[PDB]
């Protein structure tokens, strides 16, 4: 009963907006 | 118009204008390249 996660998980870390810029 | 702001604390000094970018209702503050405040919300009436 395992499966892997490819690339799900992730999120909006901080809620303070950032257009066009990796942070 | 330059003008001291004091939102809740947050105490800076600039000209402030009506927003155009869309800050997701999750999102108080807005950071521009370099993390320099580019944009607040009003901690009262909400406005960005």
């Amino acid at each position: 009963a395992y499966t892997n996660s490819f690339t799900r998980g992730v999120y909006y870390p901080d809620k303070v907006f950032r257009s066009s810029v990796l942070h | 118009k330059c003008v001291n702001f004091n939102f809740n604390g947050l105490k800076g000094t600039g000209v402030l204008t009506e927003s155009n970018k869309k800050f997701l209702p999750f999102q108080q503050f807005g950071r521009d390249i370099a993390d320099t405040t580019d944009a607040v919300r009003d901690p009262q009436t909400l406005e960005i």
